[PDB]
């Protein structure tokens, strides 16, 4: 199967700046890769299809990329309100394997 | 709500359980749903992806055999029917409608998620 | 969800050239194969499954009119949205995409959404 | 409401000359396009949508006449309900306007309310 | 009740001429009128309210009818009970009469009641 | 019964009421059905109409504005409401059935008659 | 409006013979005019419509007639249960005017 | 229950000649009446209500069935299930049979039951 | 099922012949009987039953694209499921197969599974 | 059972009645129904043949007019409302179907039959 | 109307031997006569529809015939549980006359 | 459960029984059911069957006129009306449906199975 | 009365609420709906429209992402679901199904409006 | 955003007079806009429809006018039943700004 | 009617081996025979269609064979959960004459 390599594991940002995650892939896929947005304690959301279309009802902010084996979301500004671990899946092919999952840690 | 899952408490390592996932909300003939395990160390497992009326079914190699899936469009349910469980498999077990009705694409909102135990 | 959106691709200037008519999952389906007028570019397959996704609808108000297109032999624009099916050997057939528009059109832009 | 009331416009020696079919907010339309028999006149775009509005029970019903008066060629009489839709896309890409009638019309004087 | 009653007057060797299709009171209606094939003779407007009166449920079964002699043009026979709409610009447009059957004609005899 | 007509015994000079006429066993959304009144000296009066689904409405001369007549089809229901009722109107009001579903023709089968009074 | 006549107010007629009535309007109805039959303490019923046309179900012994502005009913053979009231339906036009109503005696 | 059975006698090698469209009994029906393909032997009529009988959920099946061998002009064959309707005056005027299916036929052999 | 899977067997460039209509176990049928476009071969023949197997859903689709190429002449694939009607004399007169599919022909190639 | 029938064990010579004469499990709104009255000798006479919707009823010489059945379909009932009833008429007044749904053919089952009496 | 003769209306017949009703009609009825079978308090059932069509379902020993004003019930062998009355009834016109009904008596 | 096989107990040599047979999850108006014997010797046996609509029906040689097949659809049950019980016949009864609907193939989810005894 | 508004109380500053315009005479699956609020000054602000199936939806500039409407047809509810609320957003809110089922054309028939407080 | 200002904000008149409100819009809108009447303590009407077009089931007298920026509704003759508020309303862009709602009042 | 021979009636195997039954029928099947599988105590499940089509939901581990008057099944490898009646079946003719079923035995 393919496996989800998410690096790094927490990404500790002061509000108001660019962060960017990285799922580099293990096998090309292509753009068949979501994300996704759980909060402590609460069920996941999806934020971004296809590591390029997005959807409607979400902030413009989250924008994701990539294509191939580096896949990256690309939350614009940051606010202390994005405090929540963020996933990725590949819906490539049987398993649906997803990642591990990164933090947005803002300290003041 | 659109998703309510009922069903799963503490069960000795090798009984059996029946998740419910009640959906009222959308088209349920459509919107071929699917389940998705937690962890204890916070990461996420498919186990149990449905088709449209329930002809087609997908497992993954780590959970097959054991899980059993139904689908009664009348009644608007999963019935997600555990077997054989080790111990492992203590989960929340949320459950999912993949956006269009297509596994191909993301999922759409998730549901509460029960708590699965096995000691 | 609109047909003319940005996230579906359209194609323009084809010919319906086949149709196929059966059942799959317990409900009925259709796919067709179209080339283009001038006879270059690939075909485009297109499937369209009834009570499987949001596109079920419009199911047969879309049948109804992929015959008539069938029967005349006037080019016509497709609309399609791609990787919708899962099966697993009926997208290796056919195709993965989904009907979603069959627009009109003789000479100029066609009269539908791009 | 009645189709040939007084808030309803009509156009008169009309010809159908595009078909557009598809589907918007999970409900499928249909929306045409009528150039005047003698050439002259602007366009006049009408979408019907399935279920949107008080204009949904006669959707089936005149689906199936728009593919008559498409396939003969033949002048005929539109009229339509201004400003009815209020999709963001859909208006500016088709028209506004909502199809009500499809009244056939002979040489000088055609049949149907005015 | 039947359709070829001594209350429902009829008119033989009628040719059917225009077609016109719409809504009122929030239900589809059609409305034919014809001229007999000799020419000769006033016309007969009668129209059919999908759900208005106790001949509703007979609406699909004459309108895909009365559209397949409009395309051919062969002499019918049509059946017809007087003074049965009582709506106020309905009445004085078309006609108030309800089409009840369009049996068809022969060159001496008609098949159907009289 | 197929009519009912429930409601309205007694009302002072100026207030209102709501007659029914609940409908059984014939095609509702048909049948365009109306209101009839007697009167104490035993004289049938036209008091109002409705078409098909209600979007036509016709009064009387006498009545403009006072009376309205309403149609809830998926109940089979009339629901005449009245307003600012003079020292008249004390009578029967039956609900007809329009005969043929048209009403150029005449009235079929009539109900029991309610009782409005005032005073 | 229109006005309508139904002149005289009872008839006393011994039982086993033709009774008409007299319903003439005021304006021309040419032959939109019905007819009813309304018992002490009870609620109408149609006998005869277009003052031609009867109604299935009804004894054929009722028997309208009448064109412009002259219309009559005529029961052929009266019986001692037709004692009940005969108005007259309008259509030509809003507002339905009624009529007045005659009554059928039968004296022993 | 079935159309080919013993009891129910069949005509071959007949051609559609004529039909009719109405309503009986609050409920649409259609007649058709058959002249043999060489002129001779005599029509048969057979009509076809619908919700009346244990033939009815094989209405709109035929219809459009009975419709297309109308409009081409080809030799079928016809079964049809003798005394069933009861009305008074229907059964006078058509026949009192009962359509039951159209089996298309050949030169030599005709496709159905027999 | 899907059609096209390897339990049911096809037939591959075969022009529709023959189409029956009619009704069994309250429930309409039709079957369709196709001798190939060159002659050779033994003719098949498919019947489908409206409420009676898995396949029923697959229906009224059918009907309309099997009445299709009956009206045009156009060799087509055609897919059946062998062995599902147990009825006593109804499998003895025209099969005991199973219509699930109408794939279109082209000269060399056909669109549709195998 | 698919035919239960209710109503009358006595009425005097000249009451009235109704009877039910539920169905249950065919398609009530075909197979026009009908009555047949059994007597004391074991004679069986024909009472009130209906049609499919209802508008076409037919009577014996015997009982015309004096009888009027109504048949429910979407409630699967056939009232027969009996009037102005003679020192005769005590019977056992079963119910039957129409074989294929036809008067014209012969009777598919019966029911059980009430028994009216007249005092 | 048409009346219908179902002469004798007794036949004793010893168990294991063909009997034969008589439904002789006054008018020529062609083949419009079914046959019922009610045993002892209980509600009768179709067994012969137009004189000659038998109805799938029952035991097929019984055998009907006639034609025109002469028709009969044949029960090639008969049985202990064939002790009921069998009527015969008219379809051809308004009312539909039944029959007098007769007892197939067996008698060790 | 898709299948109860309600009723049936001990019953003495000659009376009568009705197996109900309740289906939840398919359509029952497809799905042709059938009847089948399990003799307490282990060794399956058939009883009566029946076609989609329920207008054909099969029996086996050993049965004819004891055993009778129904079928009641808009409630899905079979209600197998047995009768004339010799001392046989003391057994499990399953009901079974078919595969794709058709007894010219397999059977297809069998019931629980009842105990009928005769003594 | 076609619009029966049901919650909303008395809310803390920064509470939520979940109001309702259960409606019942018309088709609710066509007639988009909106919600119109009232102010202590009397003066009417628009809020939060919604389309025919619920895939389109609109607020003003002055409310935009904190508040979301939704649709449960076959239920025939709005359910407009507020989040935290300022010091403002104390009115009646009425909701109002726009005239034709357009949303060019204007509002029809208003409810009863409930009562928001914030303090 | 449109701004409406309904000027003035109050208009005493004599039963048995012509009034006329104004909803002088900022930008040109053609004709959409509307006019409502919300009697103290309940809830609004609709009026008129695009400035021009009434609504069935209302008297007549209501009769809108106007065109671009300038829009009038006028009441021929008002009564004591007319002490309402009447608001005017946007539908050309978003969102639908609503008007300030003048009082027609009747002393006398 | 046909008659299964089922030899023979016990087939005692040792874990990890190929089994094969025999549905040795009489008359001429041609491939007209399915499969079951009852467990001790419970209901049984169809293993085989028409001796050579498997089914999905089973393991693939039951492979049958077989045509003409000689039909077997073949298991691969068994299991200690194979213990189970294995059953035979027909589907020519009414009646359908089921099989003896045979018992895997696993001996340690």
């Amino acid at each position: 199967d393919i496996l989800l390599t998410q690096s790094p594991s927490i990404l500790s940002v002061s509000p108001g700046e660019r962060v960017s995650f990285s799922c580099r892939a293990s096998q090309s896929i292509g753009t068949s890769i979501h994300w996704y947005q759980q909060k402590p304690n609460g069920s996941p959301r999806l934020l971004i299809q296809y590591a390029s279309q997005s959807i409607s009802g979400i902030p413009s902010r989250f924008s994701g990329s990539g294509s191939g084996t580096d896949f990256t979301l690309t939350i614009n500004s940051v606010e202390s309100e994005d405090i929540a671990d963020y996933y990725c899946q590949h819906t490539n092919g049987w398993p649906y394997t997803f990642g591990w999952g990164d933090h947005a840690g803002n300290k003041p | 709500v659109k998703l309510v899952e009922s069903g799963g408490g503490l069960v000795k390592p090798g009984g059996s359980l029946k998740l419910s996932c009640a959906a009222s909300g959308f088209a349920f003939s459509t919107y071929d749903m699917s389940w998705v395990r937690q962890t204890p160390e916070k990461r996420l497992e498919w186990v149990a992806t449905i088709s449209g009326g329930g002809s087609y079914t997908y497992y993954p190699d780590i959970v097959k055999g054991r899980f059993t899936i139904s689908r009664d469009n009348a009644r608007n349910t999963l019935y997600l029917q555990m077997s054989s469980l080790r111990s492992e498999d203590t989960a929340l077990y949320f459950c999912v409608r993949q956006y269009y009705g297509s596994s191909n694409y993301g999922m759409d909102y998730w549901g509460q998620g029960t708590s699965v135990t096995v000691s | 969800e609109w047909t003319g959106d940005n996230t579906n691709a359209y194609y323009s200037d084809e010919v319906i050239s086949e149709l196929h008519v059966g059942q799959i999952d317990t409900s009925p389906y259709f796919c067709i194969k179209t080339v283009k007028a001038n006879g270059s570019g690939t075909p485009v397959v297109a499937c369209a499954v009834s009570k499987q996704s949001i596109w079920a609808p419009s199911f047969k108000e879309l049948l109804d009119q992929a015959r008539y297109f069938y029967s005349t032999g006037q080019s016509v624009r497709i609309h399609v949205q791609k990787n919708i099916w899962t099966y697993p050997l009926f997208v290796n057939t056919f195709s993965a995409n989904a009907l979603v528009g069959l627009s009109s059109c003789s000479a100029t832009q066609c009269f539908g959404p791009k």
